[PDB]
């Protein structure tokens, strides 16, 4: 299973509402995460499940699906918000990740 | 000896077909496996000339060395299914002596038993020659014995040319194995033996000639089994030890439908041995013999069948002594004909029991609901039997037709001349049982009105759902259709809860094409007529009756009886068209 | 829930190195163990998966390390060990010791330079 | 086995952690084929295949080792259960069974039928967290995964395949984590990569500290060669019990060679098989069968409240059944509606409007019944099957069929009434409208309820059908319509007593001619004058709740064998 992770690049301003596409070849029954890598190298789970969020993860970020379109929309970008986004699946092995998105303010 | 030749085999109408190369020779026997979408049943439906007609096909058969047109394959090749459809209530030897009657036509009955008895002793039927053959778990013959009765009545034609449709599928291993004895002794018997097995066993390797692997249509091999070995060992996949080379090479050839990786490598691993195949020396050989019997003039002729169908009144003849063997040899079945209206009418009789023609009261509604009762019932006692007696006749009529034996029309016709007497009877001994019990007017001309006016919807329903059920495949949906029609027309035509002269013109245009309506009519007038009545009130006589609910029914009451007679043989020429439509929705 | 990646260094094409992820936080005996690497101008590809004590610490690798690199874990220190054999000619990356993939890859850690 | 798909995942999500189980059987004998002297031992870890005779007529022998069993019950020998005696608690409590025929919804998906399947087994004590996470794991352990939201319907629907359908009744069998699995004939009707995949799963839900066991009448080769432990068995008696690689190894040894290039268990199986030749060759398994001894929580209101959410989850998803129901109402309604017009010049006369009445409420019984009984013989094997499994016991059961089928049928009686008494141009007004809708909603309710008690009540489709047949006609000529309901001597008017349809017309006739007519003397002059309206509801409601009770008492006492 491909993840195709769109765009390969984006930018916006602090406030703005940034919205990541992320579509798999296969049907995965939502079961996707979302990857934070920040620039210093530590990388820590945003949302689990496409719909879940996990534990110190601000309310900002949300997960939505639209057919076999997934997106995670963040919405009041801050400053912490400069690192790079990777969508994976585990519905089928092997686990799969994602082309990768630069956010950038 | 005679021998099979096919050669770029195409079936289109989703090419279901592609390039099918064969070739069998007399004494030996060609199996053919394959996965569920390989395409073997359309493979022997277009070798038996069947399924030609919904799709064209493409690529020549070749038979000693005469390539036969689209309409003689039905004349030289044989076609055993699988559904094995024969009558429970009917011997071996009766069985076969109808079928070699409808097939061949010589004379005496001597020549007929003379073939009947050597068929049987070729296939050792024997012992079993004079017993029914019911079902298997009712204590009739078993599965093989039904199989090998199939194999016989399909042999009385004498073919030399055979095709099985999975004759091993449905039956135990040791059953299986002795009908792929059976198959091979009658294959080295100077035949051509073609069948079609699921999953063969282990056994089953070394007792075929030829064996055929066909995938989506597509011929990946087709040589001798010690050629399937060398040939399987040279293409890099060796046959491990105690592995039934049957399941893996049908695992090597198959296609996985589980995901989009393995899907396509099964795919690119069956291209690979086809094309593998296609350059070896077997197809050539094959397509060099195929040339060779195309181009040499010296084998016999070829074999057709041993003689034409006979007359159409002989096979109706036929075709009704075999219903009527069938029906009689049935306990249950006559004890149902003959006792569903009797069964109806004490039903009845519990709740009314009489009627008090003199006490206003109940009089007329008890008359009235007793007519609508009757009217009611009897064509739902028809479609009762309709639907219970009938489907295994069609299906053996089905299975029969196909084979040139004789039509379906014909079928229905015996069977309807089958169903009048027995019908006629229960009538007759419902109608001497409760109509004079319940007192409606006591008299013979009127007893025997009401037998007659009781007789014919009886008939007319059980014709119709003989309609239904040569357009409708489903049984209860048969039941289902004919009883809400039954309801309808009782409801609408039927004159006793609508009063006609005022219910609406769409209505009362339709009252006009039901039997219901000419059927209360002549009740009506057979009853209110001579009998007064009393109140000890709307009305004090039956006339008033009559004229309020059927005002000119006493001068149309021959018209109505004729009408209701008149509407039985148009049922019959519309079952005819059904089952001659039917003929062509199918195959 | 800490993770904690060491022995990243400068390596000769066809050496070998091992790799240590220190666990602390949960039970290293009930959890999976699994390798991520990220080459320095692709996407996150995962490498190994060391599983718990329910599965007899079977391991298991990616069709493009299987052979090369073994994978064990040490329950008396919570410790996993990744030993690289015949690296540095295309597995140059920046390794991550993750938790569960079957369960959504949470809890990373840091990452080292091979 | 390089053949089949090797990139799967061999990680086990979902294991069971407790102490492992074990099963004994000590000289099992079974009478009505012949299972003589059957002894093995299996413990957690091993997959135990029997092959061969794997039956006794129509039960199995996982259904004998189980205590099932349709045919003969008389036993002889011992069976020991994690070292206790055999008994029905034991096997429910800790034996799991997985049946050929699978029990599924077909318009649920498999997330919700699992999550229904765990709210019902795991205690009131775990969270919905608890539930999730165990459903989570059990989808995960099967590969359930790129499926888990597609629906599971079975044939003539999309659904998904019929290896994922295996999969999601083993998924629903193991989800309060059992510690010892039985399967019948798990790759019946499976493609072979597909059998292949089961098999192998199977081999992997063994590994993880459980007992598997299997019964395969014809293995194939490819199926053989991943069996763990095998069990030949021939006419009732066992031939071999150890590894599967090991026995040609032993009947070379005790000599009988296998041939080369020929399946071991289809020829183990033929060449002792029963057939003067059957005492031939019963003799030859006999010295074989000889030969081979020689050398050896959660609670009723919540169980109510899951099976009429999944009742109604089920029920307003089939639209094809719904329509059809809709378009028959309809169907009768206008027909009734245009036969009977009211409207125009000539209007309806008193004998005309009765029998409108009569056909009112005596026409909808024959589909009422059709349709309540097809849906209750289209699922009485799941209902059979998840009541011997020890989920509910039947008591909130009958409550939620009730509560889920009272919807539909309220739907239905709207369609089927409100298109009747406006084109009839009946009494008008909304009191006497109100009051035969009514009337009509209890009776149609009444004849579901029979309907429901003679499904209940008699195992057969047929004899069903036709005996609820037979009370509607007994109940339609006791109405007070067409034997006047005078000419009744001692039985039909008892049966008109106890008639919901002639109940129906006298409050039909009650309604519409009273202080109507163009006074109560047609009513005098009739037989419909001698029980008040309330008193007539009062009688249909105390019906329907006799019919209850008696659906009640035949769905507690009468087994709902298929």
């Amino acid at each position: 299973i491909q993840m195709t992770q769109s765009p390969s690049s984006l930018s916006a301003s602090l406030g703005e509402r940034v919205s990541l596409t992320c579509r798999a070849s296969q049907e995965i029954s939502g079961y996707l995460s979302w990857l934070q890598q920040k620039p210093d190298g530590t990388i820590q789970r945003l949302i689990y499940a496409a719909f879940s969020l996990d534990s110190g993860v601000p309310k900002r970020f949300s997960g939505s699906r639209s057919g076999s379109d997934y997106s995670l929309t963040i919405s009041s970008l801050e400053s912490e918000d400069l690192a790079h986004y990777y969508c994976l699946q585990y519905a089928s092995y092997p686990c799969t990740f994602g082309g990768g998105t630069k956010l950038e303010i | 000896p005679h021998s099979l030749g096919i050669l770029h085999a195409s079936y289109s109408v989703r090419q279901i077909l592609k390039d099918v190369s064969l070739y069998v020779e007399s004494g030996q026997i060609m199996c053919i496996l394959g996965s569920s979408g390989s395409g073997k049943t359309t493979l022997l439906d277009a070798m038996s000339g069947r399924l030609g007609r919904a799709g064209t096909f493409l690529g020549e058969v070749y038979v000693n060395g005469r390539a036969l047109r689209r309409e003689q394959f039905q004349d030289c090749f044989s076609y055993v299914l699988q559904s094995d459809t024969l009558l429970s209530s009917l011997t071996v030897r009766e069985t076969l002596h109808y079928t070699a009657l409808l097939a061949i036509r010589r004379g005496n009955p001597g020549s007929f038993q003379k073939k009947v008895e050597a068929v049987m002793a070729e296939l050792s039927l024997s012992h079993v020659a004079d017993r029914l053959i019911g079902n298997y778990s009712l204590g009739g013959i078993s599965t093989g014995e039904r199989r090998r009765v199939s194999i016989a009545a399909q042999l009385l034609q004498d073919p030399k040319v055979m095709l099985f449709d999975e004759p091993t599928t449905g039956l135990d291993c040791m059953t299986a194995n002795q009908i792929v004895v059976l198959l091979v002794e009658l294959a080295r018997r100077n035949r051509i033996v073609v069948l079609t097995i699921h999953q063969p066993r282990s056994e089953l390797f070394q007792l075929f000639d030829k064996i055929a692997i066909l995938s989506f249509g597509e011929l990946i091999f087709c040589g001798t089994p010690a050629e399937m070995l060398d040939f399987f060992n040279d293409c890099g996949y060796p046959c491990p030890e105690h592995s039934n080379p049957f399941d893996f090479y049908m695992d090597l050839t198959s296609v996985d439908t589980q995901s989009k990786e393995r899907e396509i490598e099964t795919s690119k691993r069956v291209q690979m041995i086809e094309s593998a195949y296609k350059k070896s020396a077997i197809c050539h050989k094959t397509l060099k013999n195929i040339e060779r019997m195309k181009h040499l003039k010296t084998l016999p002729m070829v074999p057709f069948k041993t003689k034409d169908s006979p007359g159409v009144f002989s096979k109706l003849g036929v075709l009704l002594r075999r219903v009527t063997r069938n029906l009689v040899r049935n306990k249950l079945a006559v004890i149902t004909r003959l006792l569903q209206n009797l069964i109806m009418g004490l039903f009845l009789l519990f709740f009314v029991l009489r009627v008090r023609s003199n006490v206003l009261k109940g009089a007329i509604q008890d008359r009235v609901g007793l007519l609508y009762q009757f009217v009611g019932a009897t064509p739902y006692t028809g479609m009762l039997n309709a639907v219970n007696l009938f489907p295994v006749l069609r299906a053996v009529s089905d299975q029969e037709s196909q084979d040139g034996l004789y039509q379906k029309w014909q079928m229905m016709l015996a069977y309807a001349l089958h169903v009048l007497p027995f019908s006629v009877v229960a009538t007759m001994i419902f109608s001497s049982v409760c109509y004079w019990t319940l007192g409606l007017h006591p008299e013979v001309a009127r007893f025997g009105y009401f037998s007659a006016a009781l007789l014919a919807p009886h008939l007319i329903g059980e014709f119709l759902t003989l309609v239904l059920l040569g357009i409708v495949q489903n049984p209860n949906w048969v039941n289902s259709v004919v009883a809400l029609l039954s309801i309808a027309g009782v409801l609408v035509g039927s004159g006793f809860l609508r009063n006609i002269q005022e219910m609406p013109i769409p209505f009362k245009i339709i009252s006009y094409f039901t039997f219901q309506k000419y059927c209360s009519e002549i009740l009506v007038v057979n009853e209110f007529y001579g009998l007064n009545f009393t109140c000890g009130c709307a009305f004090t006589q039956g006339i008033q009756f009559i004229e309020k609910t059927c005002p000119g029914a006493t001068s149309r009451f021959t018209m109505n009886f004729l009408i209701l007679y008149s509407f039985i043989p148009a049922l019959v020429i519309l079952g005819i068209v059904v089952f001659k439509i039917r003929d062509h929705l199918i195959s | 829930v800490k993770l904690v990646e060491s022995g990243g260094g400068l390596v000769q094409p066809g050496g070998s190195l091992r790799l240590s992820c220190a666990t602390s936080g949960f039970t290293f005996s009930e959890f999976f163990m699994e390798w991520v690497r990220q080459p320095p101008g692709k996407r996150l590809e995962w490498v190994a998966v060391s599983r718990n004590e329910a599965n007899d610490y079977t391991t298991d690798y990616s069709a493009s390390v299987k052979g090369r690199f073994i994978v064990s874990r040490d329950t008396s220190q919570n410790i996993l060990y990744l030993q690289m054999n015949a690296l540095r000619a295309e597995d140059t990356a920046i390794y991550y010791c993750a938790r569960d993939a079957w369960m959504g890859f949470d809890y990373w850690g840091q990452g080292t330079t091979v | 086995d390089r053949l089949f798909s090797s990139e799967s995942d061999n990680s086990l999500y979902f294991t069971y952690s407790g102490q492992p189980n074990t099963l004994e059987v000590r000289d099992l004998n079974y009478q009505v084929l012949g299972i003589q002297n059957l002894s093995f031992k299996v413990r957690s870890g091993q997959m135990l295949a029997i092959i061969g005779s794997s039956g006794c007529g129509r039960a199995s022998l996982l259904d004998v080792i189980t205590g099932r069993g349709h045919g003969g019950k008389i036993k002889s020998g011992q069976i020991w259960i994690n070292g206790q005696p055999s008994s029905p608690q034991l096997v429910r409590k800790c034996v799991a069974h997985v049946r050929q025929h699978n029990q599924l919804l077909p318009n649920l998906t498999v997330r919700e039928t699992l999550a229904f399947i765990a709210q019902m087994r795991l205690p009131r004590t775990f969270s919905q967290a608890q539930r999730d996470k165990r459903v989570e794991d059990v989808i995960a352990e099967l590969r359930l995964r790129q499926c888990a939201d597609t629906r599971v319907g079975n044939m003539y629907v999309r659904g998904l395949s019929g290896g994922e359908r295996r999969r999601v009744s083993i998924g629903v069998q193991l989800l309060w984590n059992p510690g010892i699995l039985i399967l019948d004939e798990p790759t019946s009707g499976l493609d072979s990569f597909t059998a292949h995949n089961l098999v192998k799963t199977l081999s992997r839900l063994a590994k993880g500290n459980r007992l598997v066991l299997i019964s395969l009448h014809q293995p194939r080769s490819d199926i053989f060669r991943l069996f763990d432990l095998v069990l030949l068995m021939t006419s009732g008696t066992p031939i071999y019990l150890g590894a599967a690689q090991h026995m040609v190894q032993y009947f070379t040894a005790i000599g009988y060679p296998c041939p080369r290039y020929s399946n071991p268990a289809d020829f183990y199986v033929d060449l002792t098989s029963i057939d003067e030749q059957e005492l031939a060759t019963r003799e030859k398994a006999q010295s074989l069968a000889a030969l081979f001894l020689e050398k050896v929580m959660p609670g009723a209101v919540q169980q109510f409240t899951t099976l009429i959410r999944r009742q109604i989850s089920n029920d307003f998803r089939d639209l094809p059944t719904l329509l059809i129901h809709g378009a028959e109402a309809c169907l009768m309604s206008m027909t009734i509606g245009f036969l009977y017009f009211g409207h125009g010049s000539i209007q309806l006369s008193f004998m005309d409007t009765a029998a409108l009445l009569f056909m009112i409420g005596a026409l909808i019984p024959f589909n009422v019944i059709l349709d309540v009984i097809s849906k209750c013989y289209s699922e009485r094997a799941m209902l059979y099957y998840e009541l011997e499994d020890g989920l509910y016991t039947t008591g909130p059961y009958f409550f939620a069929k009730i509560l889920g089928e009272l919807p539909e049928h309220c739907a239905y009686i709207i369609i089927y009434g409100m298109p009747t008494y406006w084109l009839a141009n009946l009494r008008p007004g909304l009191q006497p409208f109100l009051l035969h809708f009514l009337l009509v909603w209890l009776v149609v309710f009444c004849c579901r309820i029979m309907a429901l008690a003679a499904a209940a009540l008699l195992p057969t489709f047929h004899m069903a059908s036709f005996f609820s047949n037979a009370l509607y006609n007994s109940f339609y000529l006791a109405g007070g319509f067409m034997i006047n309901l005078s000419s009744l001597w001692t039985v039909p008017a008892w049966i008109s007593k106890v008639s919901f349809l002639r109940w129906c017309f006298e409050g039909l006739m009650k309604i519409q001619f009273s202080r109507r007519t163009y006074g109560d003397k047609i009513l005098s002059v009739m037989e419909l004058d001698s029980y008040p309206l309330y008193a007539i509801y009062l009688i249909v409601i105390g019906l329907s709740g006799g019919f209850m009770v008696l659906y009640y008492v035949s769905l507690r006492f009468i087994k709902q064998k298929p």
